[PDB]
């Protein structure tokens, strides 16, 4: 059944499983014509396929080719996204397969049901957590190979980068979750914050700040007032 | 004109004979039914006065036996059978007759709407559908599940409809996952009716079938199977004309014969709504859409 706060540390467990966020696969910029009527015109997009236990992000780049002549894309894209999570699970060895699969919205759930036919032992859930992963292209390297790209491509990441040398996947996945719910409520001062110090860098392998554990405390306090902050300019508290 | 005579009836009951109802009262000399249309299939059936649970029947051709019904004291139910012997069983019959203990079939001769509820059921299709070689009738009641529910216990006693499935493999060809589960023509002409039951009028009598089985004997399978084959109908854009405006005909005539009161029950409101208002055959069922809006627009 659904995935919610109450069977929350069922991410962390020994059964491989699979987050799958297509809130990012069919992008488009709004635009005036030159008779006045409006447009559109789709710019790259992705699908983020993340296992919470280990970080391991499959990131597969949607090139605007996919859409070319095709109708209903905001349909389409649902179903291309599980086309290509089942030809990922497909890749995969067996015992790298997924046993569960959960969707980041529940208009995922037949599409990918009819993709699995062949995998009848895969569970396929919805999920009532708001989580925060529309915000994948507000991280710089996933929105540069995003953009990049000239053709249909899989790019793999660690979401975590080696947090997990000193954190659990629990706490690992409580911090991406903060960091991108920051980056969705406020994009530049998130930014700003991750990056004020300029004797904190990125290593090339990797996508976050190479703070210690002291400064990641700093860091996570600055994203909760943020949030706290954003919620109060909006609501006015 | 055929009969089904009745040895007595020693328990009060409601008698149905196809879409008309008797209330016999405890040991009322009372001993069958004459006049029954040749030509059609027929079902007898029964709800105890003191036990409205289990509304049970039997689907009969009198073409294809002399047919009675008989109380089981041991069982606690009437029970068909056939009477092999056939000079017995005229002489049972007339005597019945002189005696005026039957019941007339009480069809009004403008009336067509038992043919039109059973335009294409046969009693072969109906005994491959409910299983019991040794009777030329079919036994029916509420309680009975379908081969599809059971796989969701006894299987000597299901009710064997043709099992769909829209998110099955029989339903969707690998590489058209989306084409296939969007419009379902594929599933619709290819694997049922060319595949499965050969022709629509096979389709439609199975669906005919489930229907009435829901309606006399409040059979949620059998209700469960009616909407399904309405549903992968109206969820195909590809249907032969023919089919269609027979379709609308048949489900005209289903909806103008469900009691008013069980339309909460008999009828699931997701698969009219998407059937009229959105599927590809939203346009096709005009006599049925509107009976449907005169007749349950709270259900639409
Ligand atoms: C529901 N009446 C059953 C019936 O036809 N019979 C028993 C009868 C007919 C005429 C007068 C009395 N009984």
């Amino acid at each position: 059944g659904a995935m919610n706060s109450s069977n929350y540390a069922e991410l962390f467990n020994n059964d491989i499983k699979l987050f799958v966020d297509d809130t990012n696969v069919y992008r488009v910029t709004v635009h005036k014509t030159f008779e006045g009527n409006v447009a559109t015109k789709a710019i790259n997009g992705c699908i983020f396929t993340l296992n919470p236990k280990t970080g391991h992000l499959f990131l597969k780049i949607i090139h605007t080719s996919v859409w070319a002549g095709q109708k209903r894309l905001s349909q389409l894209a649902k179903w291309k996204t599980a086309e290509e999570v089942s030809a990922l699970v497909r890749s995969l060895p067996k015992e790298e397969q997924p046993k569960q699969i959960i969707v980041t919205r529940k208009a995922m759930l037949d599409p990918l049901e009819v993709h699995m036919l062949d995998f009848p032992n895969i569970a396929i859930r919805p999920t009532e957590l708001r989580l925060p992963f529309s915000a994948a292209m507000s991280i710089d390297k996933l929105s540069d190979v995003v953009m990049k790209a000239t053709e249909p491509q899989m790019v793999l990441f660690n979401i975590y980068d080696d947090w997990l040398d000193r954190i659990s996947s629990y706490t690992a996945f409580s911090r991406l979750t903060l960091l991108l719910r920051a980056l969705k409520t406020n994009e530049e001062s998130a930014k700003m914050i991750l990056l004020s110090d300029p004797t904190i860098t990125i290593k090339s392998y990797h996508l976050w700040p190479s703070f210690t554990d002291e400064q990641w405390i700093t860091i996570e306090s600055q994203m909760r007032d943020l949030i706290l902050t954003e919620y109060g300019r909006k609501y006015n508290v | 004109m055929n009969t089904v005579p009745f040895t007595s009836a020693p328990i009060e009951v409601t008698i149905g004979i196809d879409q008309y109802s008797f209330n016999v009262k405890e040991n009322q000399p009372f001993h069958g039914i004459k006049d029954i249309p040749i030509g059609h299939v027929h079902v007898i059936h029964f709800q105890h006065a003191d036990n409205s649970s289990m509304r049970y029947g039997y689907w009969f051709d009198c073409r294809m036996g002399n047919f009675y019904i008989q109380y089981d004291p041991k069982d606690g139910l009437y029970k068909m059978m056939e009477e092999r012997d056939g000079a017995k069983f005229e002489n049972i019959v007339h005597n019945f007759k002189e005696r005026q203990m039957m019941v007339s079939y009480p069809k009004i001769d403008e009336d067509d709407t038992w043919y039109n509820l059973t335009e294409f059921v046969q009693m072969d299709k109906i005994r491959k559908i409910v299983r019991k070689d040794e009777n030329q009738f079919s036994y029916v009641d509420s309680s009975m599940t379908t081969v599809q529910e059971n796989e969701l216990s006894d299987p000597a006693h299901s009710l064997n409809y043709t099992v769909i499935n829209f998110k099955s493999r029989e339903a969707i060809r690998p590489g058209h996952e989306m084409e296939d589960f969007l419009d379902k023509s594929y599933y619709l002409n290819t694997v049922m009716l060319q595949g499965i039951f050969k022709n629509s009028s096979n389709y439609f009598g199975e669906l005919q079938f489930a229907f009435l089985n829901a309606m006399f004997f409040g059979n949620y399978g059998s209700s469960l199977q009616w909407h399904a084959m309405i549903e992968l109908i109206c969820s195909s854009a590809t249907v032969p004309k023919h089919m269609l405006d027979k379709l609308d005909e048949i489900l005209y005539y289903q909806i103008k014969t469900l009691p008013e009161q069980y339309s909460d029950i008999l009828l699931n409101e997701r698969v009219w709504n998407i059937c009229l208002y959105s599927s590809f055959q939203k346009n096709s069922l005009h006599n049925t859409e509107k009976i449907m809006e005169n007749k349950y627009p709270e259900l639409l």
